[PDB]
């Protein structure tokens, strides 16, 4: 019985392999060959965001493109004000090992989690004026690295268990479990559409996860090593991948395999994060090596570098209007490009 | 020849004002290097560069020209600021030698030692005891006390406004302003070197189961010593011994005390890498 | 200029403050530790002496403080979350001694966190528990220690190492070669940037506090004198 | 796709020999370390042998020590595992596992209980 | 029974990503280089914009 369910899995393996093989018909690099290059994308830091005191772990914008929060090894959930340099609010947490943080589109709540398995949504609309812990999301049996807002009510929190969660916020529960990952789940990216969204785990594999059914579409593999990184493209049909290969590769949903893959010889250092300007033409991609390659999506030619960086970039950030760049780093500094 | 060796004293203060002129900018600016180690180098390179500003050019004019071309009075002034930047940049030797002494032999508990305050009552002190015991001894007190009528005399037989100091001036002032940091400074770079040597050869001792200590704390000593150590040997040995030294040999050992100012940058920021890196990222 | 970005800037400053002051307050003569181990390891029983799944273990020795932070509510795969660590001033790593099926899996688990690339810096304060059952188990014989190192037997005691009074020159011999199988590891690929403490720990050792205070004070010292190129 | 099969292995007597072999695919062979994990029937996985990226540096489980031989292709992107004089004791599941990063000398979660860069693993019984 | 049960439960995943429809790797490719071509306009990092006009100058 079990020989015969692995059989049949390697046959649908296979069948899959024949079907992604014959609709390879062409690769993005050979149709992309026409166009010309966007040239040598060349950015400033703008502003540099002081008042971290450990390492950035990461860091989310707001929807305005105006106020974006950080996450930092001292504790303090740091809302800034990136127009001014001003600290809006700067939140104590439980626990200094948070991983991740996320800003909610309307910017009522900020959470936040990490090592402590827990999601922490903290009120910024409170009545008091002083922020407090209005929910803490428990059920994630290893550590939560990403979390993205889907609403007030609603959060897509992952976690180092090899499941993604879909929490309802005014009850504290889950609503829907996401499971198929076998590897410590790194990130996840919501479509602009907010019906599906996009994990990269420990295994390599990048699956796609419908929201309301709880079922996973698609898995997309080619990455060689553990998925750090991951992020939609605007269109909301591809996202791209940063992985410990030292490799970016982009997926198309419709094509069910990746279309172009960004690494060269000197990059031996793995990307930590990775995100899309408004077009999608750039690929920003977040490296260990302490600074940020600009690839060109279509073309995977390296278009810039962010140098400047003293430390290990962790987290790495576009505005919704593409006005700017925000990049974290481990030397406890945030830096805004443009 | 004598307008040929300006050029020499001219590259000594050029030298110091730009070294001394470095680090403040760079500590004041970089955000990153406001610890309370790199305050003291800060006031004491600020010590430096007013010294050198301030003193070399009419010290250079005195030691070069045997006349003094400025006021009596600004002979008075010139003497006292002399004394108190150099006093001010040993003060501030020692204290940053007693820095490192704690971030060696403390090294848990130097976060809350050597703490911003402290740091700041240090730079005070630095700056304030060698004022008050300049200023005062030159002006309302007497350094030429007991009416020496050879402090008038050798005033006249030796370069314009020559620094005299009686046998009691002489003693005090020598003691305040080069033995008594001198001597912390000698112990505690002694006690570090021992600690740094015995930690290397622990190292060595397991690995096998370069001495970069003396290198260092040689440069500090040696730049310290030769530049300050015969001026002040000589100082005090002029109210005894009936003042037989000739002038030009207070006119290069007093340019080896302003040398101690002009190589003290070099020893104290320049030659440890978080400088030379951050100065370059400048 | 307008009162709302006075208002807003006066918010920005006293929040600064606010940030300054909770820093130094909480940084200054406290030091962060990740404890490490294996099941078998007494891991939570190291320095309990006078002690949402990382037990934090806080103690102090000399008016230092010291946080140890023990990690307990992840999978088995550590790759990922061990990076987290890399700022805390050293790593206690706990080993069972007395198994000797495991401890090779110990030594991979300390090669790994010796050559790992952001706690390579990190020092390691090495303790080998479990020290009477050992000297027990090499005592009785019954499980030798050759077949899982078949390079025991030509093993020799260093000439320094310091048994205790009433200690047997076989378990002499068979701690100070695990320790050495440590230590090997430890200054094959070493930078000497980090350095591995060894300390024979036992269940009811009650100066392992005290231990980690002084390889703490060394790993610090050699910090400074290598900041001011001292070592 | 990340994928290791495991060819070889099977019955054999007591001091006999056997030599497994790996075949990688979905990356490059060279760029990573290459272990031998073993799960004797009712006990955990044991890490058995390691090579480096170039083959000079290999490491040995004590057990294994002398008789087993870890042997590395670049070129044919196998690994070898020359098991010489076995034993009943050796009587285990064997599988080849990658170091989840390149171009790294550390190697954490190779004998994990759910690590995603081993392969099936092939069945060694020695009677 | 747990081989048998992730062996049936990744049989039945892998035929549901199976039974799905895939577009050309061309026709995916030509969106997608349609859609960056159309918003090219709208990206301010592709773009250069006036220093009055970026609210970081
Ligand atoms: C005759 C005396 C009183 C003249 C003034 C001496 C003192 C007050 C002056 C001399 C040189 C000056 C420094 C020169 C340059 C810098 C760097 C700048 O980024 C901040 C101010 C700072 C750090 C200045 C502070 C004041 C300063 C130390």
């Amino acid at each position: 019985e079990l020989d015969q369910l692995r059989q049949e899995a390697e046959q649908l393996k296979n069948q899959i392999r024949d079907a992604r093989k014959a609709c390879a018909d062409a690769t993005l690099s050979q149709i992309t060959n026409n166009i010309d290059p966007v040239g040598r994308i060349q950015m400033r830091t703008r502003r540099t965001l002081r008042g971290h005191l450990a390492k950035i772990y990461a860091m989310h914008w707001g929807t305005d493109s105006r106020l974006l929060v950080s996450a930092s090894q001292d504790g303090k959930l740091i809302i800034w004000d990136s127009y001014t340099t001003n600290k809006v609010h700067a939140i104590p947490l439980r626990s200094s090992w948070v991983m991740t943080c996320a800003y909610a589109p309307s910017g009522n709540y900020v959470a936040c989690g990490g090592l402590d398995n827990i999601c922490s949504i903290y009120n910024l609309k409170t009545r008091e004026g002083n922020v407090r812990v209005s929910r803490e999301l428990a059920g994630h049996t290893g550590y939560l690295s990403c979390c993205r807002f889907l609403d007030d009510n609603q959060i897509v929190t992952s976690s180092g268990d090899t499941t993604c969660a879909l929490w309802d916020i005014e009850t504290g529960q889950q609503t829907t479990t996401f499971t198929g990952h076998t590897g410590d789940v790194m990130s996840l990216s919501l479509a602009p559409d907010t019906r599906l969204f996009v994990s990269g785990a420990c295994d390599a594999s990048a699956k796609l996860w419908d929201v309301r059914e709880g079922m996973c579409r698609q898995t997309f593999t080619g990455h060689e090593s553990d998925i750090n990184a991951i992020c939609f493209f605007p269109n909301g049909n591809a996202f791209a991948t940063g992985s410990d290969d030292a490799t970016c590769r982009l997926f198309d949903l419709r094509a069910d395999q990746e279309l172009m893959t960004y690494s060269h010889d000197n990059i031996i250092c793995g990307i930590t994060s990775v995100s899309f300007s408004k077009s999608g033409r750039l690929l920003l991609a977040g490296y260990d090596d302490f600074n940020c390659n600009v690839w060109d999506a279509l073309k995977a030619d390296r278009a810039g570098v962010l140098a400047g960086h003293d430390n290990r970039v962790s987290c790495l950030g576009v505005t919704d209007d593409g006005m700017a760049v925000a990049t974290g780093s481990w030397d406890s500094f945030l830096k805004i490009w443009n | 020849v004598r307008a040929s060796l300006y050029s020499l004293m001219v590259l000594i203060i050029l030298t110091t004002l730009v070294g001394n002129l470095i680090v403040i900018v760079s500590i004041s600016h970089f955000k990153q290097l406001h610890t309370p180690t790199n305050w003291l180098i800060h006031s004491m390179a600020t010590v430096d560069f007013l010294l050198g500003c301030l003193v070399m050019p009419y010290s250079m004019v005195r030691s070069a020209e045997h006349c003094w071309y400025f006021g009596e009075v600004f002979c008075k002034i010139h003497t006292s600021t002399d004394i108190m930047l150099s006093s001010a940049s040993i003060f501030h030797l020692s204290f940053i030698s007693i820095d490192r002494y704690y971030a060696v032999c403390d090294p848990l508990r130097y976060k809350a030692k050597m703490n911003i305050l402290v740091i700041c009552v240090m730079i005070f002190i630095s700056w304030s005891v060698p004022a008050v015991f300049a200023f005062g001894m030159i002006f309302l007190e007497l350094n030429f006390k007991g009416a020496e009528e050879i402090y008038y005399k050798h005033v006249h037989c030796r370069g314009g406004c020559s620094v005299f100091f009686s046998k009691i001036s002489g003693v005090l002032t020598f003691m305040t302003s080069f033995y008594i940091p001198g001597s912390i400074m000698l112990c505690v770079y002694y006690r570090i070197y021992l600690i740094a040597k015995e930690q290397a050869r622990l190292i060595s001792d397991a690995n096998q189961k370069e001495r970069k200590a003396v290198k260092t704390l040689g440069i500090v000593m040696g730049v310290f010593l030769i530049c300050w150590c015969p001026f002040f040997i000589c100082t005090v040995m002029d109210p005894f011994l009936h003042y037989i030294i000739p002038p030009t040999l207070n006119d290069v050992l007093i340019w080896f005390g302003y040398l101690n100012s002009t190589f003290n940058p070099m020893v104290y920021a320049f030659f440890y890498p978080w400088f030379r890196k951050a100065l370059k990222m400048m | 200029v307008s009162a709302e970005d006075k208002a807003a800037a006066e918010r920005s400053k006293m929040i600064d403050k606010n940030l300054r002051e909770d820093g130094e307050k909480a940084a200054a003569a406290t030091h962060r530790l990740l404890l490490l181990g294996a099941d078998n390891s007494g891991k939570s029983t190291i320095v309990k002496q006078m002690r949402s799944g990382i037990f934090e273990t806080k103690f102090q020795v000399d008016k230092v403080n010291f946080h140890m932070f023990d990690v307990g509510a992840q999978r088995d795969e550590r790759r990922k979350w061990i990076q987290c660590f890399n700022d805390v001033t050293a790593i206690i790593f706990v080993v069972d001694s007395s198994d000797y099926n495991r401890l090779q899996e110990a030594l991979n688990d300390f090669k790994s966190i010796w050559n790992n690339r952001w706690l390579r810096t990190i020092s390691v304060i090495l303790f080998l528990n479990k020290q009477d059952l050992l000297a027990e188990k090499v005592l009785a014989g019954k499980s030798k220690i050759e077949d899982y190192f078949p390079e025991f037997a030509r093993y020799t005691t260093p000439e320094d190492a310091t048994p205790e009074p009433g200690e047997d020159p076989r378990v002499t011999r068979a701690k100070y070669f695990i320790r050495d199988e440590f230590l090997r590891i430890s200054t094959a690929s070493g930078d000497g940037r980090h350095y591995c403490y060894p300390h024979f720990t036992c269940s009811v050792d009650t100066e392992n506090a005290r231990r980690i205070f002084n390889d703490c004070r060394d790993i610090i010292q050699r910090m400074h004198l290598r900041q001011y190129e001292l070592l | 796709q990340v994928q290791l099969q495991e060819s070889g292995g099977g019955l054999v007597q007591p001091g006999g020999s056997l030599r497994l072999s790996c075949a990688a695919s979905g990356f490059t062979f060279s760029n990573y370390k290459m272990n031998w994990v073993r799960q004797a029937p009712g006990k955990g996985l044991e890490w058995v042998s390691d090579i480096s990226q170039s083959g000079a540096s290999i490491s040995y489980t004590g057990s294994v020590k002398g008789r087993f031989t870890i042997s590395r292709d670049n070129a044919k992107n196998t690994l070898y595992l020359q098991m010489n004089s076995l034993k009943p004791e050796d009587t285990a599941v064997y599988y080849c596992a990658r170091c989840p990063a390149p171009f790294t000398r550390d190697c954490f979660d190779v004998t994990s209980t759910t690590y995603a860069y081993r392969g099936q693993g092939t069945q060694v019984t020695v009677s | 029974t747990a081989s048998i049960a992730q062996a049936r439960k990744l049989v039945e995943q892998l035929k549901m990503e199976a039974n799905i429809d895939r577009i050309k790797v061309s026709k995916a490719a030509a969106d997608l280089m349609a859609y960056c071509e159309a918003h090219a306009k709208e990206d301010p990092l592709l773009t250069p914009v006036p220093a009055s006009e970026n609210p970081f100058r």
